[PDB]
């Protein structure tokens, strides 16, 4: 049983490991598209109330 | 001279002279109102226009109306009949009780000391707070900063401040009102009245109130912050004492400039702010100061828009204080209170010399357990803590003591905690940190400490929780 | 650098010396209308902020006082302006009729009645941009504002002279918390302590006409209306109808405020007297600044709650609670109007959305929600009860994702989160509250079942109102729970319970 | 009336003067105005003129008249600075008299080709392991100290400075260097304390403090680290070695986009005018080392930079890490938990490398980086410790120890020497069985020992430059004599 | 003009994802006011008035056809992008290429999961 135990908590590890990272794509993906929606908006903000005036 | 108001958008009110210009920070007196308006020049937009900045509501003016230019900057009553009175921007008084009668005007707008004029002495002003003298020691004749969120406990923390330090102040002190609420205002002053730290017979008043509270327009908000001033530069240099000078809040200093920036015709900056955030700050924060003939113990509530210590206005300020006590959102959560951040609070005061070296050793002992509390957290958040080794149980228990000490019941907040506020001095904080660490106190549960004052009050609550047990 | 009144037919009445026939003086000619925004020339002695009036009955309001013309924006559609047309002054600030004959009419944001059982017999004007009361007049806020909300009334309290804030996502409950609170005060309204009445009024901004008409059917159901008003500047309006609603209700409560009268007010929503706001600073010409908001909507809303006092004795003892309402996006209490309000008000109730689906209605999160007036605002009684109250929620909140002792704080934990349940426009006494409240914390709860808590509430204050009112009207009288008081209380919970199974 | 060499102020506010006439004003010129204010003329527009006012435009009415003085900015040099603070135009702010300073520059000059420079060589010690041993600084170089707030940057700089008095109190001449710190929107009174700190090391006889603080208007602090770079090529053009900080140079960026923005100049990402990296780079770009030619000397920049959340992907900190020739990272999480100095080691980088350390300090920190990043690979385990073979169990039994060795006091810089003994003394292995929470005492001990008995292995080690094998055998022993003893 | 002409086309527009970035600095430099992402507001009717033409006209107006193909290109593989979403609004069907599907040679790459063709079944021979 504790071979059997160690063989599974490594399995499981493993597996956990390889879900954070599968979730660390889409997150890391998703936080470069809002940097520069932030980038993006601000400048916009910037110049438009340039333009006004 | 004598002008006439031509355009009037917002706050901002352009007023054509024929006569000679008035130079900028003028004050200049609109005729034909029932309250004194009074608009203080900002801009000089040529052809004898000046676009200036009201006071006060500009509801009903007309195109046309005269407006004279009174030939000087805002000037304010001061001198030591001010203790104990309430005050406007423009400085005529607001607690109903006749004028107050001065010898002595300042004008609002002055230079800063030049650098040959600045002390460079330091020595910590004990406060009974613990975690404020432990970890972030404060000074006397320092500038001192409470960020925080929204309700953190910035103004109950400057309520205890006031308390505890000006009721045991031999000098004068000031408490200007930056655009916070009008119940705080008028709590602080009945607070005062019925602890006679305010005296309304006799001349035996300890504070100069003033208050541009959130219902003043812009350019009211925006220059309260230099009236206190001027009332504290006063008391720094012809009184030649010592004073204290509470400020809350100053961001509204700032954030008034940006309300009125956009009319003034100013292109915004990063935020929305106005280009000028960073002088026009300076220019402020650059009078609350120490030199050779006075001395100011200015502490001032900063808010942190949503809890965002890189905006602009606080990252800002960061750099113009001796020591900041940074209230965090998630210490209060816990119920810690107060909630000051133990990692993100810092000073200029904690070094080995100027402080000791036990205190500043147990001072770097305290942030260094909690910063390892805090990289176990994520261990414990997927072992479980059951399986956390012996050496590391022992850091976790000890640093939720340390959390839990680091907490203390005022004696302002009676009426949210209910228990009797306390004042631990240096020595005891320094003593129950120190065995705290040690582990001299490994036996007693971690809610033992909670919100009690010098350490053996928290042996005594662990000895009445078993008991009743 | 082109003045706006720098067109040709402006400068030809100049050139060929004609302009002295007409007056300029209080009287003016729209240059453009567009978009609901008309400039005008002439009026060289218009007031800023005043009212005109339009060649077709439209009425305005002269915001922008140029150098050479004036930015008067519509209330009501430009449709019917024209180019050309003569707008006159009113001679006074935008003000607002006040009084108690507006009480039970859906009055609109300028006064007029929208109800279409005929004017408003009203004798008295009020402007609409008045300064707050200042240091002096105020005191601390002493008195109890009853929700009839178990939640607020519990862990929340509201004083009379406080400004609340119900902050929440959408459908989540803000305007349902509004209503109770409105339909709760029936029982004082109904009564001869003339120092407890209270008198409502819920300002409508940007709602669907739909929406204000349930509203005010559902008022009118509970007969909750005789001392109620109804700001309606629904979403049809224009946008400075929407932006001037907030302080013609404001006003009016001001009005009761300064007649030693309790007044409470409730804007629904903010976030779009803001939006309305922006839209017309925008149509002005006037710069932006973040998310397009003009510079100054901080000051918009700052103005606007602090005149939500409690007037000292020396100035009539009069009260106005505010209770704006504003809506987050996705739960983003980090927003830009969002957080200028937070830091306004002195207090905050959190709806949250998803307390709104795991069961909890209303989705007031408790631990967000704070009130600064806090205890000092309360009843004796729910003092007590309370006390013990929050704080077993509190422990039971940091032990909820889960030996004996635990265990059993837990079960209690629960047992008070199904007890703080309710239902809609079914608000409680405060006497009840307590009584129940009473029941669920000493332990008389800590075995029935979780699912039967909730019928157990409803059975055991229908029991306490048809068996032992003598018991409800003492504590209720007394305002705090008297130790016969408490045994009797006692004595009636085991009872119920024992024969409740 | 004169409107050639005369003009007339058409408008002011919020410290740009709109003046009308000066048609034969150049472009960054210093003009005079009526009341005594200078200003400069950045805005040449066919109509009239943009100048930016040297200070308060409560003196500057409408109708004024500005009189150009003929020149661009210009500020004094020489050793006549050394020991004195100026202001951002030379102008002394210390209250001890007039400067006296015979010569002039102008602050705007270029930079040296790319001819006249010499490839980065000598060492320039700041008298701190972490630094000198793992991200070392040439002569010539720009490492940018990058970092939040309250993090010890400053400190660094201020360690750097006080170390070149043991060089500057010798009588080798071509290792003395002179200290500029040029201190930018900074509280009176922080200046005020830095300079009696520097005095207090004695360090004031030999260092140029550049004040533009707060409240001082925006050109001034605009313009102060070109006054001190200026201030700096003049040593740099006589043989003479210096080494300019520029602090911060995020608060020169935040003056000039004010400048940008309330001249109506079209503002960019986050209001930045489109010259921030221009404005930087033609700065920077000054830090040189002259070959044998042109003098020999140099001019290092050590540019101190505040990022806001360990964000050095913003504007300003990506337009001046990319100019630069390295970057000290200095991060808070590491400062709280006993790191001090707080210098990430795995952010932190060199460009120049190891081209500029002395033959011993290569020798040691050659290995010692390289046992660092062995450690850095596996530093998560050191909380479990245990379950893991011998092989990762002794790289962080080492790492932990080589850490220990990097920690450093406030201003207490150490010799060259003595960082390389210690370090071979942490690396060679002589360590390993230690606690480490001893490791620091051992330190503050061994060392004071070496420095009292065998000062002439210390000496033979400067000299020498290199760690001789008779040197190394001989350290060997003191290093094993003195841990038996412990 | 084929489609007109009773006679059958065929156009492929590659990419549309580039048409749009010319349109954009088409009108930053008009001073436009820019939307999401920098776009003109107008981006859309700029996509849908020319995809709008890729008709199949009736017998009665000679029955001819014109199929069309844009060819969008997405950053990360996002489809939830500005033009992505907008020309998904616009078309009758879509064929996802996806990236790491190509990278295991699988090719050519269409992601059946996603892909659709809401004409589908209809048009498509019986033995097929
Ligand atoms: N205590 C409650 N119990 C059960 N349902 C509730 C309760 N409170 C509110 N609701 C439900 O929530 C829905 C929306 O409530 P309400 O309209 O008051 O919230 P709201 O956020 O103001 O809505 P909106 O923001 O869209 O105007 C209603 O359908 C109502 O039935
Ligand atoms: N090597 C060190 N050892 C111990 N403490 C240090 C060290 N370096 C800095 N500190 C401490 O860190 C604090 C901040 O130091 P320092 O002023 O150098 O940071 P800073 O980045 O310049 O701050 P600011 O950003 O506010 O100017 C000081 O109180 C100092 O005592
Ligand atoms: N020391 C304290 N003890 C108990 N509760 C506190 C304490 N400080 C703050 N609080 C709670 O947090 C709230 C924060 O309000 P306050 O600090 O007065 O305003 P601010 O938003 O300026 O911080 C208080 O109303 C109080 O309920
Ligand atoms: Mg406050
Ligand atoms: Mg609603
Ligand atoms: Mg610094």
């Amino acid at each position: 049983s504790t071979t059997s135990e160690q063989s599974a908590r490594m399995t499981a590890m493993d597996n956990a490991s390889k879900n954070a990272s599968e979730m660390i794509d889409k997150l890391t993906l998703t936080f470069n598209r809002t940097r520069q929606a932030v980038i993006t908006k601000e400048l916009i903000e910037i110049i438009s109330g340039a333009a006004a005036l | 001279t004598t002008g006439r108001i031509v355009a009037v958008i917002g706050a901002v009110v352009d007023v054509q002279f024929d006569e000679g210009l008035p130079p900028i920070l003028n004050a200049l007196e609109v005729q034909g109102r029932e309250t004194r308006l009074v608009l203080e020049v900002a801009q000089h937009l040529g052809e004898s226009t000046v676009r200036t900045i009201a006071m006060d509501g500009t509801e009903g003016l007309v195109r046309g109306q005269k407006v004279l230019d009174s030939g000087a900057p805002i000037r304010i009553p001061v001198g030591p009949e001010t203790l104990g009175r309430i005050m406007n921007v423009i400085g005529e008084p607001i607690d109903e009780r006749g004028p107050i009668k001065t010898k002595q005007f300042a004008a609002i707008h002055a230079e800063a000391p030049e650098f040959v004029e600045m002390s460079v002495e330091q020595e910590i002003l004990v406060t009974g707070i613990k975690v404020v003298d432990l970890l972030a020691p404060y000074a006397k004749g320092g500038k001192i900063g409470l960020f925080g969120g929204a309700g953190v406990g910035k103004t109950v923390l400057i309520m205890e401040l006031i308390n505890n330090v000006a009721k045991a102040h031999g000098g004068y002190s000031v408490f200007a009102g930056v655009g916070e609420r009008t119940r705080e205002g008028n709590d602080l002053y009945h607070e005062m009245i019925e602890s006679g730290v305010i005296n309304l017979k006799d001349a035996t008043s300890k504070v100069a109130l003033v208050y541009g509270q959130m219902n003043e327009p812009p350019g009211a908000r925006a220059r309260v912050a230099l009236t206190g001033l001027t009332v504290a530069e006063y008391f720094r240099d012809q009184e030649g004492q010592d004073v204290l000078l509470f400020i809350d809040n100053i961001f509204r200093f700032t954030q008034a400039g940006s309300e009125v920036s956009a009319l003034l015709g100013r292109i915004p900056s990063a935020v929305g702010y106005q280009p000028t955030l960073a002088t026009d700050m300076g220019t402020m924060q650059e009078r609350i100061t120490t030199t050779k003939k006075g001395s100011i113990t200015s502490v001032q509530a900063i808010y942190v828009p949503a809890d965002d210590l890189t905006d602009p206005a606080p990252a800002t300020t960061f750099a113009h204080l001796d020591a900041t006590t940074v209230l965090s959102r998630a210490i209060a959560e816990l119920g810690i209170y107060p909630a000051v951040d133990p990692l993100d609070s810092t000073s200029r005061i904690m070094d080995p010399n100027i402080v000791g070296s036990e205190h500043y050793d147990v001072a770097r002992g305290v942030q260094k357990i909690l910063q390892d509390y805090k990289s176990l957290q994520d261990i414990i958040a997927i072992l479980g803590m059951d399986e956390l080794s012996e050496e590391d149980k022992l850091t976790v228990s000890r640093a939720r003591k340390i959390q839990r000490f680091l907490s203390q019941p005022f004696q302002v907040a009676e009426v949210f905690t209910g228990h009797l506020g306390k004042l631990v001095p240096l020595k005891e904080t320094i003593k129950g940190f120190q065995q705290i660490l040690a582990g001299e106190y490994d036996h007693l549960p971690e809610q033992a400490f909670y919100m009690v004052g010098p350490i053996e009050e928290a042996v005594a609550k662990a000895d009445k929780l078993a008991e009743e047990h | 650098k082109t003045g706006t009144a720098e067109v040709s037919s402006i400068l030809e009445e100049r050139i060929l010396g004609a302009d002295t026939s007409v007056d300029l003086e209080e009287t003016g000619r729209v240059l453009s209308i567009g978009d609901g925004i008309a400039r005008v020339h002439g009026l060289r002695n218009v007031q800023a902020e005043e009212m005109v009036e339009f060649s077709s009955g439209l009425k305005g309001m002269s915001l922008n006082l140029e150098p050479d013309n004036v930015g008067v924006v519509v209330f009501g559609n430009d449709k019917l302006i024209k180019e050309g047309d003569i707008v006159k002054r009113t001679g006074a600030i935008v003000d607002v009729p006040v009084g108690e004959e507006l009480l039970g009419r859906v009055v609109d944001a300028l006064g007029n009645a929208i109800d279409g059982k005929g004017p408003i017999g009203s004798k008295a004007r009020r402007r609409v941009g008045l300064k707050a009361p200042g240091i002096i007049p105020r005191i601390s806020v002493r008195e109890p504002m009853q929700t009839g909300i178990k939640a607020v009334d519990s862990l929340v309290p509201i004083g009379r002279g406080q400004r609340e804030l119900i902050i929440g996502d959408r459908q989540t409950g803000k305007t349902s918390i509004a209503i109770d609170t409105i339909i709760n005060q029936k029982r004082f309204n109904d009564g001869t302590d003339e120092k407890k009445k209270l008198y409502c009024i819920y300002v409508a901004i940007g709602q669907k006409r739909s929406t204000v008409a349930q509203l005010v059917k559902r008022l009118t159901d509970a007969d909750a209306m005789k001392y109620t008003i109804v700001v309606s500047a629904t979403a049809s309006d224009a946008a400075p109808l929407q932006y001037l609603a907030p302080y013609s209700g404001c006003s009016m409560g001001e009005y009761f405020r300064d007649n030693g009268k309790h007044a409470l007010i409730i804007y629904d929503d903010l976030s779009k007297q803001a939006v309305a706001y922006r839209q017309m600073s925008l149509l002005l010409r006037r710069p932006p600044g973040r998310e397009a908001y003009p510079g100054d909507v901080f000051y918009l809303h700052s103005r606007l709650l602090e005149r939500a006092a409690k007037m000292n004795d020396a100035f009539g003892g009069g009260s106005l609670t505010a209770l704006p309402v504003i809506e987050t996006q996705a739960g983003d209490v980090s927003a830009y109007i969002p957080t200028n309000v937070i830091s306004i008000t002195d207090g905050q109730i959190f709806l949250e959305t998803e307390l709104f689906y795991k069961g909890i209605r209303p989705a007031i999160n408790v631990g967000l929600s704070v009130s600064r007036v806090g205890s000092a605002a309360q009843t004796r009684a729910m003092k007590q009860v309370a006390g013990t109250m929050k704080l077993e929620l509190a422990q039971y909140r940091e032990v909820a994702a889960f030996d004996a002792a635990t265990q059993q704080l837990l079960s209690r934990g629960v047992r008070l989160t199904e007890l703080l349940k309710q239902g809609q426009y079914s608000p409680m006494a405060i006497e009840e509250q307590v009584a129940v409240i009473y029941a669920g914390v000493r332990g008389y709860l800590d075995k029935l079942e979780p699912s039967k808590i909730t019928k157990f509430e409803n059975a055991f204050l229908s029991h306490v109102i048809s068996q032992h009112q003598a018991l409800l009207g003492k504590i209720r009288t007394d305002g705090k729970i008297s130790e016969e008081s408490d045994a009797k209380l006692k004595e009636i919970v085991t009872n119920f319970l024992a024969g409740f199974e």
